[PDB]
């Protein structure tokens, strides 16, 4: 329930559970697939 | 959730453990690719770690202090701590501080906390009770001068009352002036070519002033204020190498001359365990 | 009016709680977003990304040489680093891994540990990396060493190597902070047969380490780090 | 018979050829775009120049010798003289880009050394100084030069140290943004594709940077014997997708 | 449900009552087995001695006291009580001690209530109104040196600011390493040959820290806390026998010598009422 | 604002009471857990196990 | 009685919060509106109208 | 809601720059009657200049 | 909820979401078209 | 009605209704039938 007008006067926000480290961890711009040679 | 499948003895020309990091890749190797395994679950989540609770618990961001005592003959109410303004800012403490510059730009409601406690360090004969009024002084507003101007009417400017030894709660929207704040900027407010460089240049929020509502008792008291701050609603995008050495300025990422070694030199050999 | 009790804990302010309150700003609004590439959601995504280790710690003063293992020609059966496993301190403690790790008590997970071979194209190595699971001393000799958890690399065109620490342990989680209960073994890497230069080449070559966590990962309990303290408030 | 390894970059009307490349990495998996409607704020029809704006600019070259620490690049800044790109920049309030940067480097495979290629979003340099000494607009301004972090300090420049990134993080840890290395052993250029970042939609192209490219030897350069103690290392950077908006007078800039 | 049937007379080839001990078990004979009984209905469920209840209650854990005073001059905070921490645990007071050392293993959430009362042994004018702090120092934090240390910030660990003369009330979660807390431990922490034996290996979930808020007023305030704790959703594992020589550590089975015999000597004979 | 009174026995703390309290440590999650052998949930269940009497009490 | 818990902020009076109030005058009727040309709403509806500027501030 | 339409080249016999403000009318004039414009989004509502919110404090 | 009886004790009203300029922008007798000349 | 997010933050349990002494109380692996002999 909130008791106020305001979007900003409620509670904390609630877990992204979004997770995707790939724009981190493999921003290569031709696939990479584990198990295949590496450079060609 | 599996956090191991089971996987058996490997003779392959498919070698997934041979990489190359030029690339630029962290290739997602895992245990089942170079020894045996045997199921196991995750039994986790990884609630704790969500960026929202990460910046979300109430950090100290600021102790400030004001007095109540006679101000006949002050010439200046500032100067004697009869109020005081806190130009607002997060980079004066560092706890805080280092945690939100993991991320670039960060996106984020504030959820304030005001603690004001008093002391009476030279003889009195009582605890007077004290009612502290916290208005927040947005930039292009009159700034106080005296601590009971017209400016403490504070008409249209939001302010709180509350009791020394209580609290103060209340939020405030995501006031920034861009999509997100900066918590970097390589950037001048103008192609000058004496002009500051970096945030400072954006942190321009105004700043809080405190003052105690109460005239003068026959004795002096000493009010702390303690600001702080938790976030709400976070958002943080591009996350950065975190800070090695130690903070010298608001705003500035500059460190200190001669500082020390921050890599623990071994005791013994490369080979050293 | 509706009867009330109030309970203990009444007016206390706790910094982890989390409430709704009044919006001193009504009716304000915001900037609208727009799109920025980047966006973060887990720590746990980022501790997936790899670092470079400062295995080479053997400096004095902080130097880009302490990223630099370095390895020596014709040398045979003999030693090429060690290390304990304590994730929140030693040379792992300034990777971002080890940065992360600290603001939180308790991981449980596996680790992936790899090595970029950075010598001449014309040289060639067979190097050995191996786990020791706790219970054990620091390995001293490969034979002894051989007997855990252990990749033969093989130098070749194929420049990286990743080795994954399993998690082998008993209690499901361990401490950030060095505890020996909740100890993690020890890590280390010897010439399988030994390194060769090519002709008209000389001197030493040298190995990159880099350090990531493995997606099997867990960290808890966040807590303050012991990597950063101030003694007077900063000011503008 | 397509290899990681070949690529070809056509761009206006400029191309690159690589035989030895080692895949090329788009920050964040993004790739340029132009400025969406939703996302708009000024007004103002922006301009598109296109192929005459999108092509590949080559800096002058550097030299990695053995004591070389690194160079360091911002952007727009690198770019302010190159044909009309840079006039566009001077003449117009706010302008936006992305860019294709191919960093080259070739020795032989008697040679050994590394270099680390990274873009750091927002990079704000600290004052060698200490405290909060500013570090002046032409310091940060190096143009097509950079900065060479083996340079001495100077008087309202920025720190060069490289064990802490010119801002108090450390080396090992660049590794967290969009960068690729240079392993002479393996391969001869580094490409990274950089979408614009921004906390607004578009920006002034002059009064701040909005990335620094960075190129740092890591393993040291070590050449065959009686070999040339050294190796150039040359930079090409394209503007893709640049728009500029709010044309007038032409901007006037210290120094 | 009956608590008796009824049973009347036997005279039988099939004996209930005689059993053999020596198989370890614990033969279920009821009255209506040996002597005529008639009906009765329990009326009784056993609510009260279920595990929850029993180690549901708040128990006093630790009494300990910090002072305010003028820090001024005091090369040891620490030491002055300016501020004082508590390496956590439950064995320090006896008598929650003995109820959980009925069982091996026990995993149960924690409510915590901390009361704080004030005492002013000498000459005061008044009695001042503090707020103390109580910040959970978990291990590999650093640790609070000073009484206002930036330790104190807390940005990433929970704390709690309330008044003296309140209460303050908060629950956490069951943070055992294992899967259930150890209530005893026959180990060490490694194969050492001078080791530590037994709990204490185990026991390291870090140290509570107190501290006033206030800076200093003219007198000087003696600030004792109390923390109780009231274990809730309750699991125990292996009953064991109770406690019956009296404690001397925490953490180890060791009782003190020259103890005095715990079975009451008969004031007469084996024959004696 | 909804009007309220507080009856007597408000702050007071009884070490008997059993209500809701904040968590110190929001989203922190326990560890699994696993099988043991014994668990007991009354202590109606041990009473029952029969122990030895010191009768011969005379010493 | 109901168990409640107060939280920080209790008692605080903040200029700028919006809550129903006990009326001092219950049952009271107010005067009936008439009808007033130029009603205003938004602040956004006024500084659409052109007012002029003292260009010359040379004085 | 849009904030400025997309707008292109005029070279009419309609020109809604020139007035008569002697009138007492503010003509509403926007970039698009005299610049070329690109859409934009208002993102907005006035919602706290309405007057309740500006006496309401 | 109000919890109260009279209608001044509610909290503030809700935005008019009204806005209408022209009585005060356009206030002229004849209707002028943008475009159209001022003065015919 | 839980007014807190977590599930430490709730009350106490609630009767296991469980109640099972046999574990402890006869432990034997052949199974022995009150009445009849203990030892055969
Ligand atoms: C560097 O990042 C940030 C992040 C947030 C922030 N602000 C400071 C001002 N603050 C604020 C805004 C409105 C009213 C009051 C009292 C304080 C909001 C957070 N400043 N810098
Ligand atoms: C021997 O059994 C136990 C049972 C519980 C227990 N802990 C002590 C630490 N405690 C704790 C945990 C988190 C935060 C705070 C303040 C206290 C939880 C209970 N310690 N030992």
């Amino acid at each position: 329930i909130n008791y106020y007008k305001d979007a900003a006067s409620t509670s904390s926000a609630g877990q992204s559970l979004s997770m995707d480290p790939s724009k981190f961890t493999e921003p290569v711009k031709d696939l990479m697939l584990k198990g295949a040679p590496a450079l060609n | 959730t599996v956090a191991s499948i089971s996987s058996g003895p490997k003779h392959t020309q498919k070698v997934p453990i041979l990489t190359a990091n030029e690339t630029g890749a962290t290739m997602p190797v895992l245990p089942s690719d170079s020894i045996e395994t045997r199921t196991t679950y995750m039994h986790f989540n990884g609630s704790e770690t969500d960026v929202e609770c990460f910046l979300g618990r109430a950090a100290c961001v600021h102790v400030t202090e004001i007095q109540n005592k006679d101000a006949t003959g002050i010439d200046n109410h500032r100067e004697a701590k009869l109020f005081n303004d806190w130009k607002i800012n997060l980079s004066s403490l560092v706890q805080l501080r280092k945690k939100l510059e993991l991320f670039t730009y960060v996106r984020f409601d504030s959820e304030y906390t005001i603690l004001a406690t008093a002391s009476q360090p030279d003889s009195a004969n009582y605890s007077s009770n004290l009612v502290v009024q916290a208005m927040y002084v947005p930039p292009g507003a009159p700034n106080p001068k005296e601590w009971d101007d017209y400016t403490w009417q504070s008409a249209s400017n939001p302010s709180v009352f509350f009791k020394v030894g209580d609290t103060s709660r209340f939020s405030v929207p995501y006031v920034g002036l861009a999509s997100a704040y900066n918590c970097f900027y390589d950037g001048y407010s103008h192609d000058d070519a004496e002009t500051q460089y970096g945030i400072t240049v954006l942190n321009h929020m105004g700043s809080m002033a405190f003052r105690i509502v109460n005239e003068h008792d026959e004795h002096k008291t000493l009010v702390k204020i303690r600001v702080y701050h938790r976030a709400k609603h976070v958002e943080a995008w591009i996350p950065r190498a975190p800070r090695a050495l130690p903070y010298t300025s608001i705003g500035r990422t500059n460190y200190p001359k001669n500082t020390e070694p921050v890599i623990k030199k071994r005791k013994g050999d490369i080979k050293s365990y | 009016g509706l009867p009330t009790t109030t309970l203990p804990g009444s007016g206390q302010f706790l910094t982890t709680d989390d409430r709704q309150s009044p919006s001193a700003l009504p009716n304000y609004e915001p900037t609208p977003r727009i799109h920025i590439p980047g966006k973060v959601h887990n720590l746990l995504e980022i501790i997936q990304v790899d670092t470079l280790i400062p295995m080479n710690n053997t400096h004095t003063k902080d130097e880009v040489n302490s990223y630099l293992i370095p390895l020596n020609a014709n040398r045979q059966n003999e030693q090429v680093f060690g290390t304990n496993l304590f994730i929140g301190d030693g040379v792992f403690k300034t990777t971002l891994l080890g940065e992360i790790v600290q603001y939180y008590t308790h991981w449980s997970g596996s680790l992936r540990f790899s090595l970029m071979y950075t010598g001449p194209a014309l040289s060639s190595a067979k190097l050995i990396l191996a786990y020791t699971p706790p219970g054990a001393r620091g390995p001293q000799d490969r034979r002894e060493a051989m007997l855990g958890t252990h990749v033969v690399w093989d130098i070749g065109l194929q420049s990286t190597i990743v080795m994954t620490i399993p998690w082998t342990s008993g209690v499901q989680f361990r401490y950030t902070d060095p505890d020996t209960y909740t100890s993690a073994g020890f890590l280390s890497c010897w010439y399988q047969t030994s390194l060769i230069l090519p002709p008209e080449t000389t001197g030493q070559v040298y190995l990159l380490s880099f350090i990531s966590a493995c997606p099997d990962f867990k960290l808890r309990l966040m807590k303050d780090t012991q990597t950063i303290s101030q003694t007077v408030a900063l000011t503008e | 018979g397509y290899s990681d390894r070949v690529q070809q970059i056509t761009l206006g009307n400029s191309t690159i050829t690589t035989q030895e490349a080692a895949n090329a990495v788009v920050c964040y998996a993004e790739w340029p775009e132009y400025l969406p409607d939703v996302d708009a704020s000024d007004v103002n029809k922006t301009s598109k120049p296109d192929t005459s704006v999108c092509r590949f600019y080559t800096l002058d070259s550097k030299t990695w010798t053995t004591g070389s620490k690194g160079w360091c690049w911002k952007l727009p800044d690198a770019l302010k003289d190159m044909g009309v790109f840079g006039q566009n920049m001077f003449f117009h309030s706010l302008g936006r880009s992305g860019y294709t940067v191919h960093v080259q480097c070739n020795a032989t495979k008697f040679h050994s050394g590394c270099l680390l290629v990274v873009v750091i979003p927002e990079h704000q340099l600290a004052s060698h100084e200490g405290g909060n000494v500013s570090v002046k607009y032409t310091f940060t301004h190096p143009g097509e030069r950079g900065i060479d972090l083996s340079s001495a300090n100077e008087v309202g420049g920025p720190v060069k140290d490289v064990l802490y990134n010119m801002n108090g993080t450390l080396l090992g840890n660049l590794l967290i943004f969009p960068h690729q290395f240079i392993n002479l052993r393996t391969n001869n250029t580094a490409t990274i594709v950089i979408p614009y970042i921004n906390s607004v939609p578009i920006d002034s192209m002059t009064r701040h940077n909005n990335v620094s490219l960075m190129v740092i030897p890591i393993a040291p350069l070590t050449v065959p014997t009686g070999a040339t103690p050294s190796l150039p290392i040359t930079v090409t950077i394209a503007p893709m997708c640049t728009e500029f908006s709010g044309i007038r007078s032409k901007s006037i800039v210290p120094q």
